[PDB]
């Protein structure tokens, strides 16, 4: 029992790292819209910034 | 005796002799066709030239037209007679009836009461709005903010404490629709008016078809309304419908006024033309105004100068959110954010002020654990982690409640739910007695009988 | 006579027109009575006709339009030599200390070309500071530059506090410091440190504070300088301390602000990059001298990457950053072994032994840092023979590099200790053999040499 019970542990640890690193590649992808949002964001503000400042 | 000289947008110029120039805010007429439109100086440049904002449609203005310096700020019907009626920014009756039967016209433009005159009230106010009055209570006297973005329910909150209040109350009551729909106002002027309260409520509309002139001006109008009410002794309710329509006004017309550009495209003055207003509508020593406003937030972005030079000029701030309403929780409160002066022991006791500071904890620690939630799923989580997690989400449930306003929305009637009765739910669902339920037997109810019941038929 | 006068005055900035025939030069020093009071105005722009645009030196309150104003035909001109030691003096070269006139033979202008590729020379000869970590991880060299980077409140200014002191005491050298937007705080802390220590007799010292206009706090580290470089030319071996690289960026994007320029990457000026060379370039070892330099460098928010850091690494020669962990675990100077580095750190020039010994102690700590999450997890009798023995060793070489400073005293009671090289690789190839495993940690803790830790040990 105590090895039957061993196996299990490594199948499950396996089953759910898999599940884990899915979930991490899926949020990836939602930090990365972000990021594309704040970048724009920057650039158009700081040039906004600049041009509205001259003359 | 002046010409116009130019016309960008809403902002005219106006030319007068070296000698009659008008004084800032004095009121300018002219004959638009046929048409008079009024226009509001804003700026004396040199050489007897004045600026000006129209308060009107701008559109068929030539150059040269000749405007009539009428020499008085613009005037509002004010007292007994404005109520129960319907009014423009320049004070003109927009019902149908007749002519405003007024004895007396204030100005628009006022300083706010002295420092020596204002009074401090820790007269609680009972709404019957679970979250609202567990997590920021208010008090008779007080302001209220509803922050939140575009469609997350801080008008169906403006509109059921309306309920709550404003038929429970016996003193007079204000309405000004800064900047809103049109639809939304006719509901609400029918709703009064066939429930026959409608004589105890004045109104002022300024919506969003209107130019900017108009939505710039005419919560000032409101605020002269609700100041008349406050001299005369009584206490008065003001509800401003989105007060963020105030200063967008604003910076629309700014850079025409050639003032340049501050930090997102605002005006240079907001914080000036924000403070200029919000510190009129105060409670005084000679009667008391009580206030709601409803705040706009541009792109759901809190820290955008508008909502964040706000925040400092309320009491009680209840801030919804997105991120909670599209999960059907509705009123959708964030616990974490809303706040209120009025939370302390030693003016809400200290088993309330208790039982809100424990479900602030708890939703908090709730908040910390959603990444390894979504990284490791749930059952990494200590045996402990797991109660924690379960009670908040219970607790996130049973914040919801049916109003009497949303039943054309969900069907389901409304609820009212007294504080006495919800400090003692939540202090339940947080000490653990209710552990046996299923979530879903807290979502939409009352009073946690009513969950207790719920739980029977699943 | 004076033959110019005022026709704006907009804060700090103040235009003066002259007649054309007598229009000032770019950087020349102009005049005028602000009062019962006079005032310096440095010429920054040459603008249109007879008419020129200028920073003041002072307190803008109280300029009338149409005062007259009369130009100094040089630049800002300060005084040099020995007789500038153990004064302070502001920005104009004179005295804030009120030990009256300066005594100076000679000024020179603090505006002056940098030395040419030809007149350099490259010699390799290493500094000796008397603090061990930094003798040990980030050598430097004569001429070169050390950029103590780190946040607030990690140690940047009592580091040069005892650098100095060494250098003054141990080494009988001469240096200036550069208070670039100085705290008056820290300043008269400054003083009285040093004239107590008995070492201000060979430094020269020069505050720009946070308190004056920018142009004051700009043209500080340009003065400071000037004065290093007086005494290069006596052909002796200076040193030079700017107390903020982080300030002189700062006072530089206050001042292009002013003049109107139209800003870049982050509101920085757009010459940033080349202020930073203009002073920099000046801080260099010729045939006849050498000017050591150590600049503390705050990094806003840690983030190493926005533009004021950003350009100063390219031209130091080491780095040594501190962290304010390591400072609150209580390990002072709190220097981090493992990022500071050096380009002097290679054996051609170190030789095998001190290379091999840094290369060592990186490697002992590189393994404790992996360590360290294993005896959390597993406790620490999970661990082999060897590697609880990479654990003491590792533990009591990260006590050792501590140390006690002269000029901390005044917060601990601890007397101070200086450390010779020899004494630093000695201590730490013991320690790293095995030869002290007998000792307990605390053995070694702000113990300075390491035969103090077998004397300490006795008392434990
Ligand atoms: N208590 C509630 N029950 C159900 N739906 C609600 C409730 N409160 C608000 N809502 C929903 O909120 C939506 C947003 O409406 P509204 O409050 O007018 O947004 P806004 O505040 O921008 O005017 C409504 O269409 C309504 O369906
Ligand atoms: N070697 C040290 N010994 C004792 N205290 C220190 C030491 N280094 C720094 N401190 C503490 O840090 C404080 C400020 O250090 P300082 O070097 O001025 O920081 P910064 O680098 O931000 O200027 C001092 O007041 C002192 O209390
Ligand atoms: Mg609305
Ligand atoms: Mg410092």
């Amino acid at each position: 029992g105590v090895v039957e019970n061993l196996a299990s542990e490594q199948a499950a640890r396996m089953v759910a790292m898999k599940a884990a690193t899915d979930n991490g590649g899926s949020l990836i992808k939602e930090l990365q819209l972000v990021y594309n949002k704040a970048r724009q964001a920057s650039i158009t503000q700081e040039l906004t910034e600049i041009v509205s400042g001259a003359a | 005796t002046g010409k116009i000289v130019q016309v960008i947008g809403a902002v005219v110029d106006v030319e007068f002799p070296q000698d009659a120039v008008p004084r800032v805010y004095d009121a300018l007429e002219v004959q638009n066709g046929n048409e008079r439109l009024v226009l509001e100086v804003q700026q004396q440049l040199g050489g007897g030239i004045v600026r000006t904002i129209a308060m009107g449609s701008s559109d068929g203005l030539r150059r040269g037209l000749d405007v009539k310096d009428l020499e008085h700020p613009i005037e509002v019907p004010v007292g007994k007679a404005t109520l129960g009626r319907i009014m423009n920014v320049l004070g003109e009756p927009v019902d149908m009836k007749g002519e405003i039967g007024e004895e007396e016209r204030w100005a628009i433009h006022r300083a706010a009461p002295s420092y020596e005159e204002l009074s401090n009230s820790q007269e609680l106010l009972e709404t019957g709005i679970k979250v609202i009055d567990l997590m920021a209570p208010f008090a008779k006297g007080g302001k209220v903010g509803l922050f939140g973005g575009a469609g997350v329910g801080k008008t169906v909150n403006m509109m059921e404490l309306i309920r709550n209040i404003a038929i429970e109350h016996s003193g007079y009551s204000v309405f000004a629709g800064v900047g809103e729909r049109t639809r939304e106002g006719n509901d609400f002027y029918h709703e009064m008016t066939d429930s026959n309260v409608i004589d105890k409520v004045s109104l002022v509309y300024g919506q969003m078809n209107e130019p900017p002139g108009n939505r710039l001006r005419v919560a000032l109008t409101g605020l002269t309304m609700a100041e008349k009410f406050r001299d005369e002794g009584r206490d008065v309710l003001l509800f401003v419908d989105n007060i963020y329509r105030y200063t967008l006004a604003g910076t629309e017309v700014s850079a025409l006024l050639g003032r340049m550009p501050s930090a997102v495209g605002y005006q240079p003055t907001l914080a000036e033309e924000m403070g200029v207003l919000q510190e009129r509508i105060t409670s005084t020593k000679t009667g008391s105004i009580t206030s709601v406003q409803a705040v706009y937030v541009p792109a759901d972005d809190l820290t955008d100068p508008s909502p964040a030079t706000t925040f400092a000029h309320l009491d009680a701030t209840v801030v919804l959110s997105r991120q909670i309403a599209s999960l059907g929780i509705y009123p959708a409160v964030d616990p974490l954010d809303s706040t209120s002066r009025q939370l302390d022991p030693l003016v809400v006791g200290q088993e309330h002020y208790d039982t809100a500071r424990g479900v602030q904890s708890i939703l908090q620690r709730y908040q910390e654990l959603k990444d390894i939630i979504a990284i490791l799923g749930m059952d990494e989580l200590s045996e402990e982690d797991k109660l924690v997690v379960a009670r908040a989400r219970k607790i996130q449930r049973f914040l919801s409640q049916p109003f009497f306003v949303a039943e054309v929305f969900t069907g389901s009637p409304g609820k009212y739910v007294s504080l006495k009765d919800t400090i003692r739910g939540f202090k339940g669902i947080m000490e653990g007695e209710y552990d046996h339920l299923p979530e879903q037997a807290f979502y939409m109810v009352g009073s946690i009988e009513e969950a207790v019941e719920k739980a029977k038929k699943l």
